[PDB]
RNA sequence: GCUAGUUGGUGGGGUAAUGGCCCACCAAGGCGACGACGGGUAGCCGGUCUGAGAGGAUGGCCGGCCACAGGGGCACUGAG
RNA sequence: GAGGAAGAAGCCCUUCGGGGUGUAAACUCCUGAACCCGGGACGAAACCCCCGACGAGGGGACUGACGGUACCGGGGUAAUAGCGCCGGCCAACUCCGUGCCAGCAGCCGCGGUAAUACGGAGGGCGCGAGCGUUACCCGGAUUCACUGGGCGUAAAGGGCGUGUAGGCGGCCUGGGGCGUCCCAUGUGAAAGACCACGGCUCAACCGUGGGGGAGCGUGGGAUACGCUCAGGCUAGACGG
RNA sequence: CCGAGGGUAGGGCCCGUGACUGGGGCGAAGUCGUAACAAGGUAGCUGUACCGGAAGGUGCGGCUGGAU
């Protein structure tokens, strides 16, 4: 545009869009699972990967990935959700935290431990 | 010291006070270009001696009203008509840019 | 705190000797002569190429291993040369080069900087007559390193000592031997010290 | 009354004061009206003290107040003598 | 002699029937960290032919950069294409900052100091092209009253 | 025609990537002090007040390097690049602290100030800023 | 598109003091695309984080100013 | 900490020859975090008291929460290590297990019976009383482009005129000096930032001193350019 | 007299929610046909209008970003 035009109109400083509205500010949001069960992802993948949906604190409900071998998440679980969408499974954007609340850690984790509330072995 | 401004009295349909019109130019904070802003200002003719259309000079002065915080000075010029209808040719622009 | 583990796969992964222990890095019982390949199952196979990235990091983690410095106080070091005057390359150098554990090294009280440090920390040494036990101590031109006077009846001491009485030291130093202390005289240039170390690698490294 | 007195600076457990003209009711370190000198009650620093006589009598000219020890430390200033 | 870098060296593949049938593209530069400097590319049905016969033509396209305790006299920006390459004349401890492909040819040309930024495409072939043009149009203070 | 200082340089950098011996531009006063300086900085032979149909011009005689050898015989040009900075739309004004160094020194850059017009390093010496006209190298 | 104490005047009240601050009357004015009016968000600054710079983001800790003291209204005492 | 085998056991890999963890361990000597006793602060000299005069000046005493702490001295034990990662970007590779399952995932993508990408193990890389994760800000992003971008076909010329405001505008001269430029002066608090020195054993932290700036007030000065006022001109434009 | 506010009445804006309903995005392992990309088997696209289970068809006018 011509100078002219900057100064009629000015440049736009465009907003960034959150990618985890639900967590309302907050680093981590405490939730209540209602459903706990598998859902199929998309192409090209193949799997039964384990899903929460969770009714947040902050009033939202949403689905939140179970990450790591084996959970022990049932409905009125309650549960820690963190950001971190799951590419594969469409509407999946929150991550559970495994090891706080009723997340149980994975069992016989050796590797990447803090990744999956694991205490250190004997 | 007192701020004293230049401008054209664009309205004088009031007792003992004149509405004057001043102008100044800057540069745009960002882009450099030379912009110009305006702003009128109620101001004291304790005579009402002054007329449509003469270029004066206001200088700040202890509060008159509300809004009046400047006196008529001295007059500069008279006889600017050209200045006033633009300033009212403006305002008769804004009709059209309604709804 | 400091790296306390296995100091030839240091050398041996940085395909050098970096003279970390002193006496057995002359011998031929020095891990570089007998086998100068990287530690690990796979130190015997044919290296591929290493990328730009490897190496401005190999460099760097040379030139840092050699002072057994933490990467903190590495980069807390860099980063006051780069702010400061002139050639970062060589005031990092130079401010390397000027800490309390290191100068003991230089001035052979000890034969390894892991020595130096444990004869600081453990109060040996004294500054200018003040005893320091800090590793960290910046020292400046002028000043005096000595042996502590309640410790120079000490066996290692005594030995290291010795083996200076008229081994030369960097120009930007001296040491009155069988007086147990030397003295700074300026900091070093890259001349003065043919560490086998690039730097402007490093400064490379820290400029992604 | 405007007054004369320290203004702590300095850490905790190392105490360095500035012999400060005030209005008594600024709080101890808050904006003062102008500096004389500073002050060091450990005396670490070979010169642990100092005054701007010039000023420091003018404050007392025109009425300013010092504190007991902003005094005492403007008498070994010799703001006094006479 | 001259030192020799690859700075790319990448697969293309064209189509028949039957399949793709590929051929490499080796992009190098020569140099004697002393002024002297030449970008060649060469295209060979194998990695080494093609990385040869690169060395070959950047020994037959050659510029003269005129160094300057180890800097470029004046600042230049060139643009080859949608490319652009931006130099900066810079002091001794600095350094030579800039992106691998523009890093590789002033490193051996002799450049120990200066201050770089690529804009617009970042394709490296275009890239190291424009550092060319860009070496290719320094001047002296000297050619400069020569002309006038 | 808005900016007659912009069509000057303008009609100097067409006509000098076709290597003319001179061309002519409308005649102004000011334009000639800034022509002036192009001769005095060896960008130009120098110029010469014609006529034209009755009208006052400038024809500025342009200046080239050797002759090259190669593939490309056209020779280097002396006014590589001349471009207008101060504008109709956007004023440019400095201060004698910021006036700019064009390329390194090796280029000139044109002021018009209250002691006329000058070269950033004739600015600098006598101490003024003005109107950031154009650039030359 | 906005405006009836609304904009100006005369008189008086009121204050430490100017003023529609308040009141009575007179006049019909005042403001707006250089964004009035309305909606939303926010205490502001020294500074802070980042950035080659320009800029972007931010105002917790310390210093300055402001505002508030369960939600509102109010005056009394008083140099305040 | 030094020394310490062509190199123990165990575990890992192997073409079964051997390779690795690895001077790493064991072992030897040296030092001595911790803790055990001795002493133990700086911050505190004023107000007051006496002589002088209820002043100048001089002399006298009381007082430490932190604290029996810091610290000094004497002795004195080898005395916590963990976290992330190792397909590419990106530094670091092998064996087994699994077999589009279980699972990984920042992006591209991994897994369908020889997976450096899943899970473990050995090994390796990176940091270390921390290491990773999540959120958010600036950066990379010249990806709102003033510096520093674009619009035939990539996103992008208004369907076309006419025209209001506004933005912008030819050659020469003079007046004014609004912009603009220069000089002087006031303001630009302290802290912070920066350079130097110094005080805590270093540093963090802190003290002392040093240099500015924009911006705005004021006085003075310049007049090329832009602006304004005045007078000319005909190359733009309009008319005959 | 003014006056916190309470009361009556009538407006304005915003949020949450609602039997039911509209289309949209995604999933994909289905049913129907095959509209577009080749002259894509009726050159395509297009504003509008009327029509058809559906992609779409046809009319009128326009474009070439149409093969021969
Ligand atoms: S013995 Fe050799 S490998 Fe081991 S630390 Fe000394 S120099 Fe390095
Ligand atoms: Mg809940
Ligand atoms: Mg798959
Ligand atoms: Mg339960
Ligand atoms: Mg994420
Ligand atoms: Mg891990
Ligand atoms: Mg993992
Ligand atoms: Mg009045
Ligand atoms: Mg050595
Ligand atoms: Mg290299
Ligand atoms: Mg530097
Ligand atoms: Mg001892
Ligand atoms: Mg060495
Ligand atoms: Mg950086
Ligand atoms: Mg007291
Ligand atoms: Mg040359
Ligand atoms: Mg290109
Ligand atoms: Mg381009
Ligand atoms: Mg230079
Ligand atoms: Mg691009
Ligand atoms: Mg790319
Ligand atoms: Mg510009
Ligand atoms: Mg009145
Ligand atoms: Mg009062
Ligand atoms: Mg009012
Ligand atoms: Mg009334
Ligand atoms: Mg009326
Ligand atoms: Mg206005
Ligand atoms: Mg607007
Ligand atoms: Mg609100
Ligand atoms: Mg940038
Ligand atoms: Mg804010
Ligand atoms: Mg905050
Ligand atoms: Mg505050
Ligand atoms: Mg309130
Ligand atoms: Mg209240
Ligand atoms: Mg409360
Ligand atoms: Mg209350
Ligand atoms: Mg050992
Ligand atoms: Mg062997
Ligand atoms: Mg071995
Ligand atoms: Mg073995
Ligand atoms: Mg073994
Ligand atoms: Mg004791
Ligand atoms: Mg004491
Ligand atoms: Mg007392
Ligand atoms: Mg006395
Ligand atoms: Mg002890
Ligand atoms: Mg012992
Ligand atoms: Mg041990
Ligand atoms: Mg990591
Ligand atoms: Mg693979
Ligand atoms: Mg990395
Ligand atoms: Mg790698
Ligand atoms: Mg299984
Ligand atoms: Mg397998
Ligand atoms: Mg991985
Ligand atoms: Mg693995
Ligand atoms: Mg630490
Ligand atoms: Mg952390
Ligand atoms: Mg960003
Ligand atoms: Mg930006
Ligand atoms: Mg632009
Ligand atoms: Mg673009
Ligand atoms: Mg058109
Ligand atoms: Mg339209
Ligand atoms: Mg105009
Ligand atoms: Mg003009
Ligand atoms: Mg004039
Ligand atoms: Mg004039
Ligand atoms: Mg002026
Ligand atoms: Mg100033
Ligand atoms: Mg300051
Ligand atoms: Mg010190
Ligand atoms: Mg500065
Ligand atoms: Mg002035
Ligand atoms: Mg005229
Ligand atoms: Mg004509
Ligand atoms: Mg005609
Ligand atoms: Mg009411
Ligand atoms: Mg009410
Ligand atoms: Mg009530
Ligand atoms: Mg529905
Ligand atoms: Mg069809
Ligand atoms: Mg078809
Ligand atoms: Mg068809
Ligand atoms: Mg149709
Ligand atoms: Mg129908
Ligand atoms: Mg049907
Ligand atoms: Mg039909
Ligand atoms: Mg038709
Ligand atoms: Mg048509």
């Amino acid at each position: 545009p011509t100078i002219n035009q900057l100064v009629r109109k000015g440049r736009e400083k465009v907003r960034k869009k959150s990618k985890v509205p639900a967590l309302k500010g907050a680093p981590f949001r405490r939730g209540v699972c209602t459903v706990v069960r598998t859902v199929t992802p998309k192409k090209p993948n193949s799997a039964l990967r384990k899903v929460a949906k969770v009714r947040l604190t902050s009033g939202y409900e949403v689905t939140a990935y179970i990450p790591g071998e084996g959970h022990n998440l049932q409905e009125h679980s309650v549960v820690l959700i963190r950001g971190g969408r799951v590419k594969d499974l469409p509407g999946v954007r929150y991550h559970i935290v495994r090891g706080v609340y009723d997340a149980a850690g994975v069992k016989d984790r050796k590797k990447s431990r803090s990744k999956y509330g694991t205490k250190k072995p004997k | 010291p007192k701020k004293v401004l230049t401008g054209v009295v664009v309205s004088d349909k009031m007792q003992k006070t004149v509405t004057v019109l001043v102008e100044r130019q800057f540069p745009h904070p960002l882009y450099g270009k030379v912009i110009k802003r305006s702003k009128k200002y109620l101001a004291h003719d304790p005579e009402e001696k002054y007329k449509l259309g003469d270029v004066v000079e206001i200088i700040e002065s202890r509060p008159i009203s509300k809004r009046k915080r400047f006196r008529v000075l001295r007059l500069v010029e008279s006889g600017r008509m050209d200045l006033v209808e633009k300033y009212l040719i403006r305002r008769q622009n804004y009709e059209s840019l309604s709804k | 705190g400091r790296y306390i583990g296995p100091v030839c796969r240091l050398c041996r992964r940085e395909g050098v000797k970096l003279y970390l222990k002193g006496e057995r890095c002359y011998s031929p019982k020095c891990a570089m002569e007998r086998r100068p390949y990287p530690p690990g199952q796979h130190g015997q196979k044919r290296a591929r190429r290493p990328s730009d990235y490897a190496v401005r990091l190999r460099e760097k983690q040379k030139l840092r291993r050699i002072y057994g410095i933490s990467e903190r106080q590495f980069r807390n070091l860099f980063e006051e040369a780069s702010k400061k005057k002139g050639v970062t390359g060589s005031v990092f150098l130079g401010l390397l080069e000027s800490r309390l554990d290191n100068v003991v090294y230089r001035l052979g009280f000890a034969v390894s900087r892991r020595q130096a440090r444990q004869l600081v920390r453990h109060g040996h040494i004294t500054v200018n007559g003040r005893r320091v036990d800090l590793p960290s101590y910046r020292v400046r031109p002028g000043d005096e390193i000595a042996v502590a006077e309640k410790s120079r009846n000490l066996e290692l001491i005594r030995q290291n000592l010795e083996a200076m009485k008229g081994r030369k030291v960097g120009p930007w130093l001296s040491l009155d031997v069988e007086g147990m202390k030397g003295k700074f005289l300026r900091l070093p240039d890259r001349e003065d010290l043919a560490l086998p170390v690039n730097e402007q690698l490093v400064i490379e490294f820290y400029s992604r | 009354m405007v007054k004369i007195r320290l203004a702590r600076f300095g850490s905790k457990h190392n105490p360095h004061y500035r012999i400060v003209v005030t209005d008594a009711r600024r709080k101890r370190d808050g904006k003062y009206i102008e500096k004389i000198g500073y002050y060091d009650p450990r005396k670490t620093t070979p010169d642990w003290l100092k005054v701007d006589v010039e000023r420091a009598r003018y404050w007392l000219s025109v009425g300013a107040q010092p504190t007991d020890t902003a005094r005492r430390l403007l008498r070994q200033a010799g703001v006094f003598r006479q | 002699d001259f030192e020799e870098k690859m700075i790319l060296i990448r697969r293309t593949a064209r189509m028949q029937a039957g399949g793709r049938r590929f051929r490499f593209g080796a992009l190098v530069v020569v140099g004697d960290r002393q002024g002297r400097v030449g970008l060649g590319f060469g295209k060979a049905p194998e990695v080494p032919l093609a990385v040869q016969k690169a060395g070959y033509y950047a020994r037959r396209n050659m510029v003269e950069v005129p160094l300057q305790n180890g800097t470029i006299p004046h600042e230049i920006e060139v643009e080859f294409g949608a490319s652009k390459i931006v130099l900066k004349p810079a002091a001794p401890g600095t350094g030579v900052i800039a992106g691998a492909v523009p890093r590789a040819i002033l490193e051996l040309a002799g450049v120990t100091d200066i201050l770089t930024k690529e804009l617009g495409s970042r394709n490296p072939i275009n890239i190291a092209y424009a550092t060319m043009e860009a070496l290719r149009q320094l001047r002296t203070k000297a050619d400069v009253e020569r002309l006038r | 025609l808005t900016d007659p200082i912009a069509d000057m340089l303008t009609r100097i950098r067409n006509a000098t990537r076709v290597y003319k011996e001179s061309t002519d531009v409308p005649a102004s006063r000011f334009k000639e002090e800034i022509l002036r300086i192009l001769a005095r900085e060896g960008f130009i032979k120098g110029y010469e007040r014609v006529d034209v149909d009755g009208k006052p011009y400038l024809r500025v005689y342009l200046k080239y390097g050797p002759r090259r050898q190669g593939p490309d015989p056209r020779p280097e040009q002396v006014i590589h690049h001349i471009r207008r900075i101060s504008k109709p739309g956007r004023r440019v004004y400095v201060g004698v602290k910021e006036i700019p160094r064009v390329r390194r020194g090796l280029g000139i850059a044109i002021l018009s100030t209250s002691k006329g017009v000058l070269t950033d390093r004739e600015a600098r010496k006598l101490g003024v800023g003005g109107e950031l006209i154009c650039e030359v190298w």
